[PDB]
């Protein structure tokens, strides 16, 4: 237990937001998370993250990003919902739900009129739902009014931590049909309440017409549905156990101590204009890339971007002052900067701003982002396509992905009736993404005639649509609306009898023929084109009609319904020359929206579709030299690279060669590819398509004489490479991922993950005079896809080099069956298998770790870890689809250290788990060492004796350590709290090596009647642990889980043997009683087991609910006295402690951070700090009484201290300062300083360029040049050589701080100012430390930050008044380990000596780390070596004398 | 060659615990032979250590230590070959509750056992210690320590005393804390001794109902140490019990830059004039009150101390001279191979080129197997006595002759032989006899038989005979109480932390007596020629006990003729801190 001690925050090192990139996973996506930097308040707080995913689409934080609480939504992935009893619901995890069963085996429904003891106005039908995969065992309820007119339905989620969450109670937290509020797409989190009576409330704003054009309003009247997160209130004044939304009225805004406000452009974006609590009156801004989504069968319109997040605290309320007319005060401010764009808006910067009491801003360096972009300017021109040279230039071909490999091959008819397919393949010895085409395979024979379905590609499903012009056209079924062959509503009107022909005019766009809304008429040979295509970027095949001067699009709403026509201006051609045949529809820029490509004789005109709203001014693209497009030519748009973007392929007969390609982009745009924290750290990311990866995999599978089987039919953009640059050291880390065994599942239209991930990490260093050999590490990992035809092929690929290793684990499947209950294994049916195998998707099966260092042992792994999974099937109202709880029941780790024959091996098994997933019985096994071989497997340079002497009998003893435990739960009535600590016991079993099962332990061998951990078998009792509770029945928990004490076993009969010659029973026992020990029942008892001596720890007395159940007193044991705790007004922080000797500590709090700023100790002496707007200590002092009289520093009231603005000023202070310490922080020093006066003077333009560069976020308002803002500006507008010169002369330096420490009180004229300077890097690591010293001999720093050196080569010495001792200087590698650590040195400057000069001139020890991050070698500055060798059973250390003899 | 393929090796069990520590011994005498040395360790089911043994005793099937633990790993009992058996129990609050020691195993000889116990405040107070008790064998328990705490009256707060122990009664008497700084440093402490504190029969036993009774067991005289400190809680001045003031100054980096001494009723004088430092914060150049300059030299790569140069510089009143110019040569791991001193006035080593200047050799375990040096030809064989002082300084190489020592070590690193081989004289050998079941060991003259060696030690590993016919008695806390011949005695007294506060030497034929009282920066030395004082002396000691210290001798009474009062003695040390030169306030050799 933690006894509360009051103390002031200690000083200090520069570090950012806790921003972090995710580990590379089996989904292959780049992820990124920023914790929102705002107060936790009392402890119960929103704790949200602004997070990115490369898989994610657009939203209120730009492409890829989100920041939202939990929700429940109608399922849209398996058909559009119709707002009837046939709709399905999704859990917060995105997982499909079904109605659950109760004890009796029926639909778990009930009626209620009381919720949390609170009378409801009318009665509700309350249905429990269960998701298909169980994560946490959350309880989920649907609340439906019995009389449908009484109100709207809502959801409740009971989290097993004891908290209760309510979604969509009121209409502001519901995404609903603009036309009809009953039809609810989504219920959003609105209120949480905890067992302590603490709340969080979430307020949303509905979408509306404010600051939109009349064009926009006209086109999109159904605009009210969407919700945006607007305010989050927490730190409720009134402690209440029931939800606030169940009272007659919600609390006033003033009953919440903390607010989090999301601004959507209404407030001034400037760092100089302090944001106020209320929004001002100009209204939220309209984004340019407005977009709609139709998933739910209703338009949801999106117009808003979040520009600021703001933390507000009620300072008067917190300080128990007069609340009348209190405005909450701003504590922290997060600005969000966007690159605003008509197609796709992207989040490019987030920055922290706060304010000094004089109003002036203080800033952290901005965290910047940039993305892959489509460049209008540098569109790659045409290029001949030798892959189609076998065709003559008249022969028609379709570029099309016939087999579902994610890359198109060549489909062609040689002679009539004879169709062949050339499948895409890796071109050998080309570019690494170069695509060639393989051997022809004959398609199946096609019927006499009919538009009709066919299984053309041999996958079992009727998913190709064949039609005839007599030519023949192949069209994938997914390019048409879902019920094309059984249409309804408008779709029926359009096709009527059925269309005469379907022709692809792009990868997923198809032209149509024949012979409530006003739909188009499909004319016979008109000057007009009709088609199915996604012209809106919502991901449905919408209806589009193109005439010579109009583009009209009708949104597919599902089930054949089509909504009102939308126009898209900016496309036209002359009414005499417009030809439908020359129109193509394909997403050229990867924005999600199909673009228009129109072809003339000598050029192409590309009209980019702007977020489905209009078309851009057309890009003109010239055809190759001397080409004249006409009817004899062939042109199509097709994603030939496998990038999810169209290139163009063109055949021209009157031309040599006949076949051409134009790739318009080589990257998929709008994916995050650069982060820069502006502190010396940049991460660059590189993507490579799953499709491209498939062609690599297919070549390998073909080279090995095997038949390739692809299971992922479309291109996904996978995280291929990360390069993490240390801009200060010049070092880097490359992380490369490779993917295999990709699995998509047709039945559920769901991605399952990749079956194998190979990760390679490689350090890159800048050059030094003592070079570090970089040895890359390789991790090979296999994950379950949950498709057995994939999953059964994986163990084949495991490392086979240890013939004695145990056989691969196998997934266990269980059913819960009750008794006085338990898991029981079964073999499921092929029907239930599908769902229970799916439950293991993404689970780690095995991981192998290598070092690719070219040595003989390189092919042998350091370690191998493998896991066994158990899926427990759980019944629901759905008989066809069981629910499932996946767990990891065995883990086996082999430690080889790259020697195959003599590994160490351990295994941990969860034998029994309770109904709520908690482990009841488990065991940790340590296997014996293998039988000693004849010759030594270890290299012959060790002592000859060592191999034999490495053996010990303790290595041959099998150990199994058994652990039992149980838990408290509170599931009675309408509360839900699981897994509370209760009891634990541990038992040691030890056997000889003969008794280890020959093929290893499994769960089965451990539960068997003859088990080595059976209750028959002899054991050693290792101890036990018990938690006792108070405030409920006996020592059992209430919902508040208030601990009474913790109890652990200290002595059993075996351990009492200690006292045998020294004390006797009577004297021994009465000593143990007076020592505070006591007898308690031995837990999980066996027959005749005596009580054990236990020690009890951690006693607290708690307050009542009005005091938020906070602790009011504490003691460690009953032998010592208690310490009292007094809280502030609203029970946020403790302001006084009083111990058992009446000694009193007190604290006053800075309520913008809820940390103390002043502290009165037991002798009434005073301690004080000044916190800056980011909560850092910039000054501190103390005073009080000593030796009869007042003592210490002058008070802050007597002598206020102003902290100097710069380091220069601070280094120039005179003695006599009334502070113990003061601190200047320079977190933004890696950013170059550039002022308006610098700029305006260097051009003579009166700030024309300065205000352009500020707008474009090249530079911040406070004069710091942003790394990625520069690069973005340089790419678009360039930069004059007058500016480049200025910029090249403005230096920069790593993040740093100066701390001044006084050695005497300010009354004493002997006071000195001690001066200490710290340098950090972009990863927050301490780089070096400089202490000011007396004048004397030092080395010399030049203006360019290099060392001055003599002609002789040793550093040039001078005597100086400005001498500093540099200590702890460390060069880090990628993993953050000290690769070089330098000796201390004197220097005539506090500034940073370049890592360039350091490596050449200063003495350093070099530390070399292995792939597990263990130091195995050191090269001392003098030249000597310490080496160390790791083996499973021994480690060998060699010092400088040992190695020197080599 | 000597160190090739001789690693330190750690051998694990199947749970990653250290089953064996392996080392590889090789003597340079026999570089063909390599002795593998295995130190086994045993663990029980939980993974707690139960046994350890050195290579020598494992070879003989015996054990160095056995451990018995509670279920959390707390060691309730240790049976050691060297230090006997002891039992320990902490209370549930983690505090010391009982320790029973001075027990021997054969079951268990408990007859001479010391039982130490603690008494804390009651459960309604914080639980600070109130007394320590010690019960030996069949004797009545004695209360050896007591603590009295301050409340938090305004006066106490004003002295920063609230809740802290203001009176600690210990094994020597009372320590009283009267003032504390804002920074927590003790500003005034006061020591009183027990009545009849020179007699080793008087033991502390703090019997009585309250402080009025306990104080009646104390002597009258108060020894008050006062302290002054800076804003960082670092000592600036110290006033000793006889009123002598030591003062220091810190540079802008917080390192000692100067020191002074103000002897009672005199003026302040400079002890350290200036003191500079390397980048690593190690002494570079030190200037003393006597004008003597010390220059320290460091290897740039390793920061090892290469040179200690002591000198009177240019323009010094007593005339320039280099008094010491020590130079050290290390092997790669930092063992000292060679020490040279070119300042050596006699020029002894360039005269005798048979044996080299302080050369040292080591085995693969970095144990010193051979050394060479100089001794004074007259010293004769080493025993316990100090050689006779050669007066005045010798003036010629005849005074010193060279030597070569050779050292022999057993499998458990006991030093079994020191063999001394001078240049041109009969050499001698000191043999040390190790026990067959422990590392207890004594000189051959005490015994040449291994099996009788442990009988010359108490259960706890305390030696009972120093030399033939000199006997040793130890306290209940294993501190040296008394040296007695079997007619000159010596005896000692310690404070609560085992730090010697008193030493009394007695020679009875009339009984002549000398006494040393050790206080903060002060030794009060006296002597009586049979209850009649012959000498009374303050040794003022300036500096820290692990660095080259400066002593000032002030006589209250009985000064011998030939010593001027308040004579300072500056000390000058070698690498290991041994006092090698003394200089006076003129910088001249004493
Ligand atoms: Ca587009
Ligand atoms: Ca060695
Ligand atoms: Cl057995
Ligand atoms: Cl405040
Ligand atoms: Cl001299
Ligand atoms: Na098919
Ligand atoms: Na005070």
């Amino acid at each position: 237990m933690a006894i509360t001690t009051l103390s002031l925050p200690k000083g200090g090192a520069i570090n950012g937001m806790g921003e972090s990139v995710g580990q590379a996973g089996p989904d292959g996506m780049v992820t990124f998370s920023i914790p929102l930097p705002f107060s936790a308040g009392r402890g119960v707080a929103p704790a949200l993250s602004l997070s990115y995913s490369s898989g994610a689409g657009n939203g209120p934080f730009g492409m890829g990003w989100q920041c939202s609480a939990m929700s429940i939504s109608r399922r849209t992935q398996k058909g559009v919902p119709q707002y009837n009893e046939d709709d399905e619901f999704l859990s917060p995890s995105g997982e499909v739900m079904a109605i659950a069963l109760n004890d009796s085996g029926f639909e778990d429904v009930r009626t209620a009129n009381r919720l949390q003891g609170i009378p409801l106005p009318f009665s509700y039908k309350v249905t429990r739902y269960q998701p298909r995969l169980i994560q946490d065992f959350i309880k989920i309820e649907y609340w439906q009014p019995v009389k449908q007119t009484d109100g709207t339905p809502f959801w409740i989620i009971y989290s097993p931590d004891g908290q209760t969450h309510i979604l969509g109670k009121n209409s502001h937290s519901r995404v609903a049909n603009a036309e009809n509020p009953s039809q609810i797409a989504s219920w959003l989190l609105e209120e949480t309440v905890t067992p302590t009576g603490e709340h969080i409330y979430y307020q949303y704003s509905g979408e509306n017409q404010v600051n939109c054009t009349d064009a926009e309003i006209a086109l999109h009247p159904q605009d009210s549905a969407q919700r945006y997160l607007a305010r989050i209130d927490y730190g409720n004044i009134s402690p209440q156990a029931s939800l606030f939304v169940l009272d007659e009225e919600l609390p006033n805004l003033t009953q919440w101590l903390f607010h989090l406000v999301f601004d959507y452009g209404e407030r001034d974006i400037s760092i100089n204009k302090i944001p106020t609590f209320e929004g001002g009156t100009t209204g939220w801004l309209a984004r340019p890339d407005m977009f709609s989504r139709y998933d739910f069968g209703i338009e949801i319109r999106n117009r808003r971007l979040c520009h600021q997040v703001l933390g507000f605290h009620r300072l008067e309320a917190l300080n128990d002052r007069d609340v009348t007319d209190e405005i909450p005060v701003l504590v922290n401010r997060l600005t969000l900067d966007y690159d605003l764009n008509n197609s796709v808006s992207t989040l490019v910067a987030v920055r922290q701003v706060a304010y000094e009491t004089d109003g002036s801003p203080i800033t952290q360096p901005p965290l910047e982002f940039d993305y892959q972009r489509f460049d209008t300017g540098s569109i790659p021109g045409w290029q001949e396509m030798p892959q189609l040279e076998a065709f003559n230039g008249y022969q028609p071909y379709q570029m099309i992905d016939l087999y579902g490999e994610g890359t198109p091959g060549i489909l062609y008819q040689e002679t009539p009736g004879a169709w062949w397919y050339k499948s895409p393949q890796r071109q050998i010895g080309g570019d690494s993404n170069a695509v060639t085409y393989g051997a022809m395979k004959a398609l199946p024979k096609i019927p006499r005639l009919q538009a009709t379905l066919m299984d053309i590609n041999g996958d079992g499903r009727l998913d190709w649509v064949i039609t005839s012009a007599e030519w023949t056209h192949f069209t994938p079924l997914n390019t048409l609306p879902t019920e094309y062959f059984h249409p309804k509503a408008q779709l029926a009107d359009l096709v009527g009898a059925g269309l005469s022909d379907l022709v692809l005019i792009g990868p997923k766009s198809v032209r149509l023929y024949a012979n409530n809304v006003s739909l188009p008429v499909i004319g016979i040979d008109s000057r007009q084109l009709v088609a199915f295509a996604d012209m809106l970027g919502s991901g449905q095949q919408h209806l589009v009609e193109i005439t010579a001067d109009s583009v009209k699009c009708w949104p597919n709403m599902g089930h054949g319904r089509f909504g009102q026509p939308l126009t898209l201006e900016g496309f036209s051609q002359p009414q005499t020359s417009f030809n439908p045949d020359r129109v193509f529809l394909a997403d050229i820029d990867g924005s999600g929206t199909n673009d228009i490509i129109y072809a003339h004789s000598e050029c192409l005109e590309i009209y980019l579709n702007e977020s489905g709203n209009r078309f851009s001014k057309p890009i003109s693209l010239l055809l190759p030299d001397g080409v004249n497009f006409d009817n004899t030519c062939q042109l199509q748009a097709a994603d030939i690279q496998g990038l999810g973007i169209a290139s163009l392929v063109m055949t021209v007969p009157h031309m040599s060669p006949t076949h051409w390609r134009c790739d318009l982009a080589l990257n998929k745009p709008w994916l995050l590819n650069v982060m820069n924290n502006n502190r010396g750290a940049e991460t660059c990311l590189f993507y490579r398509s799953s499709a491209q990866f498939w062609l690599d995999e297919k070549q390998l599978v073909e080279a090995a004489g095997q038949q390739p089987e692809c299971h992922l039919p479309f291109p996904m953009h996978l995280h291929w490479r990360s390069e993490i640059f240390d801009e200060i050291t010049g070092n880097r880390l490359t992380q490369e991922q490779e993917y295999a065994h990709g699995s998509w599942d047709g039945q559920e239209r769901e991605f399952r993950g990749f079956g194998r991930l190979i990760q390679r990490d490689t350090d890159g260093f800048a050059q030094g005079t003592v070079d570090i050999p970089t040895h890359p590490s390789r991790t090979v990992s296999w994950f379950a896809t949950g498709i057995p035809e994939i999953d059964t092929t994986l163990s084949a690929e495991f490392w086979r080099g240890d013939d004695q290793a145990f056989s691969p684990f196998s997934p266990r499947f269980t059913r819960w069956e009750n008794d006085s209950g338990s898991d029981v294994a079964f073999i499921p049916s092929e029907h239930d298998a599908f769902w229970l195998n799916r439950a293991m998707k993404g689970q780690l099966l095995r991981s192998e770790l290598y070092g690719d260092d070219g040595t003989p042992e390189a092919e042998i792994p350091y370690s191998v870890t493998e896991m066994r999974h158990q899926v427990r099937a759980l019944p629901t109202t759905d008989a066809t689809v069981p629910s499932a709880w996946c767990s990891t029941i065995e883990t086996r780790s082999y430690q080889y250290q790259r020697v195959a024959a003599d590994p160490q091996c351990s295994q941990q098994v969860v034998i029994k788990a309770d109904r709520y997933g908690s482990p009841l019985l488990s065991v940790a096994i340590n296997y014996p060492r293998r039988k000693k071989p004849e010759k030594s497997p270890y290299p012959d340079d060790l002592p000859e004796t060592l191999f034999d002497s490495s053996y010990d009998t303790q290595q041959q003893q099998l150990h199994l350590t058994k652990q039992q435990q149980n838990y408290f739960h509170l599931t009675n009535d309408d509360n839900w709290l699981l897994g509370l600590p209760k009891e634990q016991r541990n038992d040691g079993y030890q056997y000889d090596q003969e008794r280890a099962p020959a093929n290893g332990f499994t769960l089965e061998t451990l539960i068997a009647s003859n088990s080595l951990i059976g209750s028959n078998q002899p054991f050693t009792y290792l101890g036990q642990s018990r938690v006792a509770y108070q405030g409920g029945v006996d020592e059992q928990p209430s919902l508040q889980a208030l601990v009474a004490y913790g109890e652990t076993a200290i002595l059993d009969e075996k351990t009492l043997q200690a006292f045998v010659g020294v004390l006797d029973s009577k004297t021994r026992d009465e000593l143990l009683f007076s020592a505070g020990y006591q007898l308690a029942p031995r837990l999980f008892r066996v027959e005749s087991e005596p009580d054990v001596w236990v020690a009890r720890q951690g006693y607290s007395e708690f307050g009542d609910y009005s005091q938020f159940w906070r602790p009011l007193s504490q003691r460690s044991t009953l032998l010592t006295g208690k310490t009292t705790l007094k809280w502030d007004k609203h029970y946020c922080v403790v302001i006084e402690t009083q111990d058992a000797a009446q000694l009193v500590t007190q604290a006053r709090y800075d309520y913008r951070f809820l940390t103390p700023y002043s502290l009165t100790d037991a002798n009434d002496n005073q301690h004080y700090v000044v916190l800056n707007p980011f909560g850092e200590v910039i000054a501190s002092r103390f005073w009080g009484t000593e030796a009869g009289k007042d003592a210490g520093y002058s008070t802050p009231q007597a002598k206020p201290f102003v902290v100097p603005a710069t380091i220069e000023a601070a280094l120039a202070l005179s003695p006599g300062i009334p502070v113990a310490h003061c601190a200047i922080f320079e977190p933004e020093s890696w950013m170059q300083k550039l002022t308006q006066h610098d700029v305006s003077e260097r051009m003579a333009d009166n700030g024309t360029l300065w205000n352009a560069l500020l707008q474009a976020r090249f530079v911040t308002e406070d004069g710091y040049v942003c790394a990625l803002g520069r690069r973005r500006w340089m790419a678009r507008h360039g930069l004059s050589v007058l500016m480049l010169t200025l910029l090249a002369e403005i230096p920069r330096t790593p993040p740093h701080s100066l701390t001044i420490t006084t050695d005497r009180y300010d009354s004493d004229d002997q006071q000195q100012l001690r001066q200490r300077i710290l340098f950090s890097d972009g990863f927050g690591r301490l780089l070096q430390s400089a202490q000011r010293v007396e004048a004397g001999e030092s080395w010399q720093r030049s203006e360019d930050s290099s060392l001055v050196v003599n002609v002789s080569g040793t550093p040039a010495l001078v005597v100086t008044d400005n001498r500093w001792a540099v200590s702890g200087r460390t060069e880090y590698d990628g993993k953050g380990q000290g690769i070089r650590v330098y000796q201390p040195y004197f220097l005539d400057d506090w500034r940073y000596l370049s890592d360039d000069s350091a490596r050449t001139d200063l003495f350093a020890d070099t530390h070399i780390y292995d792939p597990l991050g263990r130091e195995y070698q050191v090269i001392t500055a003098k030249g000597y070596r310490r080496e160390r060798q790791y083996t499973p059973w021994f480690v060998v250390n060699q010092d400088e004398n040992d190695t020197a003899a080599n | 060659s000597l160190f090739s393929r001789t690693p330190k090796v750690t051998v694990f069990d199947n749970r990653g615990l250290t089953a064996r520590d392996i080392a590889y011994h090789r003597h340079p005498d026999a570089p063909e032979v390599t002795n593998e040395r295995i130190t086994p360790h045993q663990y029980d089911a939980r993974g707690f250590l139960t046994q350890s043994a050195d290579p020598r005793l494992h070879d003989a099937g015996r054990v160095n230590f056995s451990y018995l633990t509670d279920l959390a790993g707390g060691v309730l009992r240790t049976q050691g070959a060297d230090n006997g058996t002891s039992v320990s129990l902490n209370d549930v609050a983690g505090r010391p509750f009982i320790v029973v020691s001075h027990i021997s195993a054969t079951t268990e000889d408990r007859s001479l056992a010391v039982t130490r116990t603690w008494q804390y405040e009651d459960a309604a107070l914080p639980g600070r210690p109130l007394n320590v008790t010690e019960q030996i064998s069949t004797e009545v328990a004695r209360i050896t320590e007591r603590f009295v705490y301050a409340g938090n009256t305004g006066a106490e707060k004003t002295l920063n005393l609230a809740g802290l122990c203001v009176r600690h009664y210990d094994t020597a008497g009372l320590v009283q804390t009267d003032s504390i700084a804002l920074t927590g440093v003790s500003l005034s402490v006061t020591r009183r001794l027990l009545k009849d504190a020179d007699n080793p029969d008087t033991v502390a036993d703090w019997q009585g109902e309250g402080a009025s009774a306990w104080n009646d067991l104390l002597s009258g005289e108060e020894y008050v140490t006062l302290t002054t400190a800076d804003a960082t809680g670092t000592v600036l001045t110290t006033t000793d019990a006889k009123g002598n003031i030591q003062r220091v100054r810190y540079d802008v980096a917080g390192l000692l830059s100067g020191s002074w001494l103000t002897v009672r009723d005199r003026t302040e004088q400079v002890i350290v004039k200036s003191l500079t430092y390397s980048a690593a914060g190690q002494k570079q150049r030190e200037d003393h009150g006597n004008g003597v300059v010390i220059t320290y030299t460091y290897e740039a790569e390793t920061q090892r101390l290469t040179g200690i140069r002591t000198e009177r510089p240019a323009g010094h009143a007593s005339g320039a001279k280099v008094l010491q110019d020590l130079r050290y040569e290390y092997d790669p791991v930092g063992n000292v191979l060679k020490i040279t001193n070119d300042a050596e006035a006699t020029r002894f080593w360039s005269n005798q080129k048979v044996v080299p200047e302080n050369t040292y050799t080591y085995d693969s375990l970095y144990q010193l197997v051979s050394a060479t040096g100089r001794e004074m030809a007259n010293v004769g064989q080493q025993g316990s006595r100090l050689p006779s002082a050669t007066v005045p300084f010798p003036t010629d190489s005849s005074a010193y002759t060279s030597y070569t020592r050779t050292y022999t070590y057993d499998e458990a690193s006991n030093l079994t032989q020191i063999r001394h081989s001078p240049a041109t004289r009969s050499g001698y050998t000191t043999n040390i006899t190790v026990s067959n079941r422990s590392n207890r060991a004594v000189l051959s003259n005490l015994t040449e038989n291994a099996a009788d060696v442990d009988a010359l030690f108490t259960a706890g590993g305390q030696q009972t005979q120093l030399q033939p016919g000199l006997g040793l008695v130890w306290t209940a806390r294993n501190e040296l109480l008394k040296v007695t011949p079997v007619d000159d005695s010596e005896n000692y007294r310690y404070d609560g932390g085992s730090q010697r506060i008193l030493k009394v030497s007695v020679q009875k034929t009339s009984a002549q007596t000398q006494r040393a009282l050790y206080l903060p920066g002060l030794e009060l030395r006296s002597a009586k020629n049979g209850d009649t004082e012959t000498e009374s002396l303050q040794v003022i000691t300036v500096g820290e006990a692990s660095r080259a210290q400066v002593r000032m001798l002030h006589w209250e009474s009985g000064r011998p003729d030939g010593i001027t009062d308040d004579k300072v003695r500056y000390s000058y040390d070698n690498l290991t801190g041994s006092s090698v030169l003394e200089l006076d306030s003129d910088g001249k050799l004493i």
